[PDB]
């Protein structure tokens, strides 16, 4: 590819950042599940 | 969040699947550490 | 700081990656050497 | 990609720049956590 | 200091992230190495 | 990229030299504190 106007990026980054939060999210679940079932 | 413009430094097609990927090797290597270092991970897979 | 015209020199499509990637690598290579030269990391797993 | 102008270049690094701060001072964070429940 | 007309051979586009990352990769080596050949080192982090 | 011009080469090489130099300072910094609070 190229690079993208500025329009694009900022709407593309969005996208990056709910898929961020999503893992982030999910991993909060998992390091809990962690944490309560576990010597850590 | 604030870092957006960084796609018109940085195209995406090679930029994304950078991220994603390293993210996946990251997940890869924390297990395999926490696995070679503790007693309790390789316990569960017991 | 001083040191922005690199970009004139350097194509920050490649160069950014660059540095953003090495900071990543670095900060596992820290974690890798000091989980393996003291007891107190591994002891944290634990 | 290509190189840039002095103009566009010097307006990176600005956020290259800021960017690393974001990390310092972050780490910053971290050492000090660190430093503080720990045997270092 | 008398060298700068390398440039004029190796395009600093390659050739200056060549250098920069040949120093990086030194100096973990170098750190590799002190953290694996003294105690006081890896005393260090303990 | 390409090559450069005799004389941007010339150029950019007064800036590979105090990047070395600031290097080579802090480096001085470092091998003293280091040579200070240690065995070596
Ligand atoms: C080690 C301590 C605990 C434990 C505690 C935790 C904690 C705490 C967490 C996890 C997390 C996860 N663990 Mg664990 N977990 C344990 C044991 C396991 C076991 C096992 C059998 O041993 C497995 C299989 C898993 C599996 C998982 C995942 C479901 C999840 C991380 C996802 C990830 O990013 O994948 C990515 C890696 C891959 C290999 C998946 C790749 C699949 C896709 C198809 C490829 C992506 C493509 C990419 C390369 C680029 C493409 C880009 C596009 C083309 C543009 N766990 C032990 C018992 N686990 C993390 C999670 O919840 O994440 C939020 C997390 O925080
Ligand atoms: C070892 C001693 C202590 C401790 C003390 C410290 C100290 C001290 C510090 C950290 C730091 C960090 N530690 Mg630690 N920490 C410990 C144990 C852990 C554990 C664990 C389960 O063992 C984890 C998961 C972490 C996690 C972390 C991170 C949150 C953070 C470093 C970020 C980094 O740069 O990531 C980068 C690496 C990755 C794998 C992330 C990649 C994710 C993104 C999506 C990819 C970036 C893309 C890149 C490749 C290029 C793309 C460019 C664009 C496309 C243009 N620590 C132990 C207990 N920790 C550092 C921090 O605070 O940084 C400021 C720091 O200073
Ligand atoms: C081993 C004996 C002593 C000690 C004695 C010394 C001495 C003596 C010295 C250092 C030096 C340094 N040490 Mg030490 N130091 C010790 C323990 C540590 C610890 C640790 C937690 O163990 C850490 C994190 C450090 C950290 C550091 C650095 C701050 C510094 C080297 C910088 C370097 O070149 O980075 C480069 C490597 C990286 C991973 C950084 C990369 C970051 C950037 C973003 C990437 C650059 C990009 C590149 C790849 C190319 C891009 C080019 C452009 C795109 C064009 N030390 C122990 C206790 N240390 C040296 C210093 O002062 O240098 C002058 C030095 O002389
Ligand atoms: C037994 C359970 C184990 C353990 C097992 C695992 C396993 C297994 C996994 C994790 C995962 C993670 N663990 Mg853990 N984990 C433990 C305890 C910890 C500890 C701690 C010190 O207590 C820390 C700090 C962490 C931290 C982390 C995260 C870094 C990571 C999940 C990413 C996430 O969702 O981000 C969400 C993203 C955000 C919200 C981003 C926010 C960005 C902010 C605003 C900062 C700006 C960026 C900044 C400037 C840095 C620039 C980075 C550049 C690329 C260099 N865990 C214990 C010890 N953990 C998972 C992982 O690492 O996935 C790869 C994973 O698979
Ligand atoms: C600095 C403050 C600015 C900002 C400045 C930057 C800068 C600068 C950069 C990013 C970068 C990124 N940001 Mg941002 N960013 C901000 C806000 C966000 C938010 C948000 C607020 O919701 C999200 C989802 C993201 C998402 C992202 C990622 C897509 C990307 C790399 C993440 C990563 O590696 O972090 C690394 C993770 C951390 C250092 C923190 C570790 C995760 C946290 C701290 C803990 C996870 C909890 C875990 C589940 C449980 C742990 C339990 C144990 C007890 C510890 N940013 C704010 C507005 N952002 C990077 C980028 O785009 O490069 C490609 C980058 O360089
Ligand atoms: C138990 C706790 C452990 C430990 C665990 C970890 C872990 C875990 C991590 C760190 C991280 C870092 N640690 Mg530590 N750390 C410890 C103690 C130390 C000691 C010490 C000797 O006491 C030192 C020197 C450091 C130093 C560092 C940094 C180099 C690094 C965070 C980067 C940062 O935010 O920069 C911010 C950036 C700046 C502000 C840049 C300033 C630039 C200046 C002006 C210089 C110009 C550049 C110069 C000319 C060099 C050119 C470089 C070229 C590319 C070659 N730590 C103890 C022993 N530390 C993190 C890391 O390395 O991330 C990858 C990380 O993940
Ligand atoms: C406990 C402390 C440890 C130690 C821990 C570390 C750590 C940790 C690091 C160093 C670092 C360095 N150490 Mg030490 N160091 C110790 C003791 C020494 C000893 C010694 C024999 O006593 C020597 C010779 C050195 C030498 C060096 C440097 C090579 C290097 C810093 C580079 C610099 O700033 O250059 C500045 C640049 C110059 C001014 C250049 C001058 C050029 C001249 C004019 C020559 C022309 C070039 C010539 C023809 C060669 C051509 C080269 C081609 C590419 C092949 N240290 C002790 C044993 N040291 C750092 C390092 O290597 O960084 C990667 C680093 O991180
Ligand atoms: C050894 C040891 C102990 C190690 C431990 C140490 C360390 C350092 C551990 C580190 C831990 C860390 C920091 C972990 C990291 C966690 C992070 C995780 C991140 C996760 C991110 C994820 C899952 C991202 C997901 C994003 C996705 C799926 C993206 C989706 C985006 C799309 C589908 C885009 C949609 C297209 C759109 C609508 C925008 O539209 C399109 O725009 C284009 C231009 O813009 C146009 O040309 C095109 O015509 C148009 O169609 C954050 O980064
Ligand atoms: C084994 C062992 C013991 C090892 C230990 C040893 C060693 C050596 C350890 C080493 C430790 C060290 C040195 C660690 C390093 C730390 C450092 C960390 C750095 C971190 C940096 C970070 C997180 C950087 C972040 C930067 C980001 C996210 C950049 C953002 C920039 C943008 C989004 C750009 C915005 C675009 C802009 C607005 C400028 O605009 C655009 O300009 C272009 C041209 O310029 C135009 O063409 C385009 O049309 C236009 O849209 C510093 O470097
Ligand atoms: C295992 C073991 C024991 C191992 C130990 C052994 C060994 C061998 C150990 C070795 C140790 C050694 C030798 C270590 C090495 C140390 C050294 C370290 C070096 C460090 C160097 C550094 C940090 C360099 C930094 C340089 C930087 C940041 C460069 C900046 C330059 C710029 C921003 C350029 C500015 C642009 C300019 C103004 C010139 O302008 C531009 O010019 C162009 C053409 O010229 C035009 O086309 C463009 O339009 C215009 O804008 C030296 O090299």
């Amino acid at each position: 590819a190229e690079v993208l106007t500025s329009e694009q990026a900022e709407e593309l980054h969005k996208h990056v950042i709910d898929g961020t939060r999503v893992f982030l999210v999910i991993a909060a679940i998992a390091h809990f599940l962690a944490f309560t079932l576990t010597p850590w | 969040m604030n870092q957006g413009k960084i796609w018109t430094v940085v195209p995406p097609a090679f930029g994304l699947p950078l991220m994603l990927g390293a993210v996946a090797i990251t997940a890869l290597l924390v297990h395999a550490a926490v696995l070679t270092h503790t007693t309790w991970y390789a316990a569960f897979l017991q």
